[PDB]
RNA sequence: UUAAAUCCUUUAACGAGGAUCCAUUGGAGGGCAAGUCUGGUGCCAGCAGCCGCGGUAAUUCCAGCUCCAAUAGCGUAUAUU
RNA sequence: GAAACCAAAGUCUUUGGGUUCCGGGGGGAGUAUGGUUGCAAAGCUGAAACUUAAAGGAAUUGACGGAAGGGCACCACCAGG
């Protein structure tokens, strides 16, 4: 009576990594994002929109 | 049942599919689940989770980095 | 006059058995 | 437990139980009473000379045995008061390494300083951690060949390198005699991994060979097979089973002197007539006028590479849609699917276990009560003791009816290795085993391809099926082994009782066995029920609410009559069923839960039992050395 | 340098264009920073300290992409504040 | 003061007049066991393993009443066709 092991994670279509470029590391990430936080500031009428905001 | 008081104990297994990597009669090592001798979320009466199996984590195992033998 | 579901009725269960290893 | 003195009295008392337990468990392995400590050498990588190393380990006395190829020694040393037997594998040589890695008591893993082990180092040790590890040791030999700014990070380096396997396990370094020493000090001194196979059954390496034909035309004779025993105490009415060339009856025992005895003719037993157990396998006992039609009468080379790339087509279709099939438009659909019954529920509806079974089932055998058998027997060989040949002693079994070849393929360094089985191990039944895929290999493998099976101390060809590995008395048939997922196995072989190593080997090219899969063996019945699956798929291309009218799914009037019972369902999760055939083709009216997409599809399930094929055949070919591709 | 060395420090020669000299570990419903994105699954497999999610449109499972947190570290178990 | 309420249930984060018993999420349980008292019934003292995410308190609205009174209709009845 049922109690299958693995069921889900063994019949989903195996879909492979892409392959991106790197990110940046240490001081330079976080340059990266306070340029993206502070610097180019998009006003916006209410705010919104998230940084992952899809749809 | 463990080794050294031989007390026998009920340990859930994490991940999905993690059961098939363990067979009858090899060496688990068990931790606590979170609530210090509670159970813990649906499962019941379990205050146990198990952590590896015949020296190999699970995660390594389930995540595939290493392989367990018998 | 057979169907998927009545056409099973004729299958007879008692023919070809492995031999029995009692206990 | 109150009173400090009585809780420390049964502190000093356990204590006192579990050491006398230990110092039983360390008797048996090397000593006078025990049999020789057998250590299997390794060297995983080809840099890797194995005579130097084994120059090194030979120093006590040396007794050196010999072969045509292998050359394995003994060494025997009061200094250690231990009895060694060393062997050497190389690995690549399949049947070699793990012939003599299910006898060996210790493997010793020889590395290159520099890289860990090579390629086919990897498969050897994938081959060994999946048919069971003794206790191992690992040693280097070239650090000592480097400045010692490269020995400290070398040695760093080969500890990275080596934990994806051995991850906490510590690495000795062998270069001189004084280390070797210390090396055979380790070795006589660790905690044993017991193989729980090796240790109910009662097997042997066999240290020297005799053959005399009873009729040199026949070929075949009686064959003279002396070693110490190791396992349990050796009856001589159970059967015998050579590894690689099956299992038969054994004619005599006889005890000669032990030539290496550690600290320096007559028959033991003939074998009775009605106790003896018989070499059986299978089952023995087997008015119209002229012109009128009906309408009125009711008033009155590359070709291999192309079927690789049809069975890549084939895997990737069978993944992203499960087991649909095309419904055929010449053959009827109540005639090419006429074996097939569609299931309510593939959990709660009835199937009978024994509705229509082949011929095949006429010929194995079946268990009233697996557990209870298995139960007792292990109970009577531990609990009961068998007045045979005890454990560690030098024995000469002389077996009757033996081909000739094995002798030879001990003249060419071929090791020997045979075990006395079980009650009811020779005869033929349905072995479950559970089984997963390993990552070095990613070929295609079907549902009823010849494949070679490492079961517990056997090694056949057969044709499995795969099953899912669920609790329910149905389990889905899978028509590929699918990479990540744990599958059950399912074919006739003789009867092995658990737990035992499961490996599963495909002939590849000129001679290489490609590991495909590992596991264990489940428990053994043809009572499991293995179902294949077909999925008919059609389009409903009239709908209304609630109603719809679907094509492309039959196309007969009475196929859709036939495979009226059975209850359709809806890629997007409605359920529904057929109400009338409409048109002369294969049109139907179908009433469904809610009302349905035209973007949907309709689909109903049909089951049947399939069985495994008989193809077991016990030759299975000498690999070749392993090597990348 | 030191007993003799190793390491550090001082120094010649060689040593960097992103397919390299390639950063991880946990998360993304709420608490609590960060997606109502796409495919699979269909009260199953699983997740979820807690509230809870999954029974055919899953913001929570398994994945792909993307984002968040700390970072040469980051998770878990336990004792303790 | 959670309020219902309370000239005490006040003089309380602006927290100290003296002193006694006594509670610490719900159960297991005032149960077991030991002691003690009693002719007995029982009384006094009184656990743990385990189990559980709420039990509870004061107020606030009013689905549905098998709760009650009224009004209306030949798609309700009465007398009929």
């Amino acid at each position: 009576s049922l109690a299958r092991a693995g069921k889900v994670r063994g019949q989903t279509p195996k879909v492979a990594k892409q392959e991106k470029k790197k990110k940046k590391t240490g001081r330079a990430k976080r340059r990266m994002q306070y340029n993206r936080r502070f610097v180019n500031v998009v006003p916006t009428f209410g705010k919104k929109k998230g940084p992952n905001a899809n749809s | 049942q463990l080794i050294k008081n031989g007390k026998k104990i009920t340990a859930f297994v994490p991940n999905d599919g993690c059961l098939n990597f363990i067979e009858e009669n090899d060496e688990v090592l068990v931790a606590g689940f979170g609530r210090k001798g509670h159970a813990v979320g649906d499962i019941p009466g379990v205050r146990f989770k198990v952590v590896k199996v015949a020296n190999v984590s699970l995660l390594a195992l389930y995540k595939g980095k290493k392989e367990r033998p018998r | 006059k057979w169907d998927c579901e009545s056409i099973c009725s004729t299958y007879s269960n008692l023919y070809n058995h492995p031999q029995l290893i009692k206990y | 437990e109150l009173s400090r003195v009585d809780q420390r009295h049964r502190a000093s008392q356990l204590r006192k139980q579990k050491k006398e337990a230990v110092l039983a468990e360390k008797r048996q392995l090397g000593g006078k009473d025990g049999p020789p400590h057998q250590v299997l050498v390794v060297p995983l990588h080809s840099r890797i000379s194995l005579p130097e190393a084994m120059q090194l380990l030979q120093d006590g006395t040396v007794h050196l045995n010999e072969l045509g190829n292998t050359q394995n020694f003994m060494l025997l040393c009061p200094r250690l008061k231990h009895r060694w037997f060393f062997t050497s594998a190389r690995p690549g040589d399949l049947h070699v390494v793990l012939d003599m890695a299910k006898v060996a008591d210790t493997i010793l893993f020889l590395l290159d300083p520099l890289e860990g082990w090579d390629s086919t180092g990897d498969y050897c040790l994938s081959c060994l951690f999946a048919q069971g590890l003794p206790t191992y040791t690992l040693a280097v030999q070239g650090i000592s060949g480097l400045p010692l700014k490269k020995q400290i990070d070398t040695r760093k380096k080969l500890s990275k390198a080596v934990e994806k396997r051995f991850p906490h396990d510590k690495l000795l370094l062998l270069d001189t005699q004084q280390e070797a020493g210390m090396l055979l000090r380790q070795l006589a001194n660790q905690k044993q991994q017991h193989l729980a196979f090796r240790d109910r059954r009662a097997y042997l390496f066999a240290h020297a060979v005799d053959f005399v034909p009873s009729e040199e035309n026949n070929l075949v004779g009686t064959l003279k097979i002396s070693g110490y025993v190791r396992g349990q105490t050796l009856n001589v009415n159970r059967l015998l089973h050579i590894v690689g060339y099956g299992d038969f009856q054994m004619k005599q025992i006889d005890a000669p002197g032990d030539p290496f005895p550690l600290n320096p003719k007559v028959l033991m037993k003939a074998d009775p007539g009605r106790q003896e157990s018989l070499q059986a396998e299978v089952i023995p006992d087997p008015k119209v006028p002229k012109g009128t039609s009906s309408y009125q009468a009711e008033w009155i080379d590359e070709e291999a590479e192309a079927k690789m790339l049809e069975k890549y087509k084939q895997e990737r279709l069978e993944e992203m849609f499960p087991d649909e099939v095309d419904t055929p438009r010449d053959v009827a659909a109540r005639i090419r699917f006429q074996k097939y019954r569609g299931l309510k529920s593939f959990r709660t509806s009835p199937w009978d276990p024994k509705e229509n079974l082949p011929q095949d089932y006429a010929r194995i055998f079946q268990f009233q009560n697996f557990t209870n058998t298995r139960k007792s027997i292990f109970k009577e060989v531990e609990e009961k003791e068998v007045e045979g040949a005890e454990v560690g002693w030098y024995v000469t079994l002389h077996v009757s009816e033996v081909p000739v070849s094995v002798v030879e393929c001990f003249r060419q360094g071929t090791p020997l290795i045979a075990f006395s089985l079980l009650p009811h191990e020779q005869k033929m039944s349905v072995l479950n085993m559970v089984v997963r895929r390993d990552p070095g290999n990613t070929e295609p493998v079907k549902a009823k391809e010849e494949l070679i099976f490492h079961c517990g101390f056997r090694r056949f060809r057969a044709s499995p099926l795969f099953s899912q590995h669920t609790a329910a008395d149905k389990h889905k048939l899978q028509r590929f082994l699918t990479a990540d997922m744990a599958l059950v196995a399912t074919v006739y072989a003789p009867i092995t009782f658990p737990p035992a190593s499961v490996l599963l080997f495909k002939q590849k090219s000129n001679g290489m066995h490609s590991l495909i899969a590992t596991g264990h063996l489940m428990s053994v019945d043809p009572d499991r029920m293995v179902i294949k699956r077909v999925v008919l798929s059609g389009h409903p291309f009239k709908i209304f609410t609630k109603m719809a009218v679907v094509r492309y799914m039959f196309f007969n009037r009475e196929d859709v009559l036939w495979f009226k019972p059975v209850e359709l369902r809806t890629k997007w999760g409605r359920r529904g069923h057929i109400k009338e055939p409409l048109g002369t083709h294969g049109h139907m009216k179908c009433s469904f839960d809610g009302k349905l997409k035209s973007q949907d599809t309709v689909l109903m399930n049909l089951y049947k039992r399939v069985f495994p094929k008989w193809t077991y055949d016990p030759y299975v070919p000498e690999p070749v050395p392993w090597l990348k591709s």
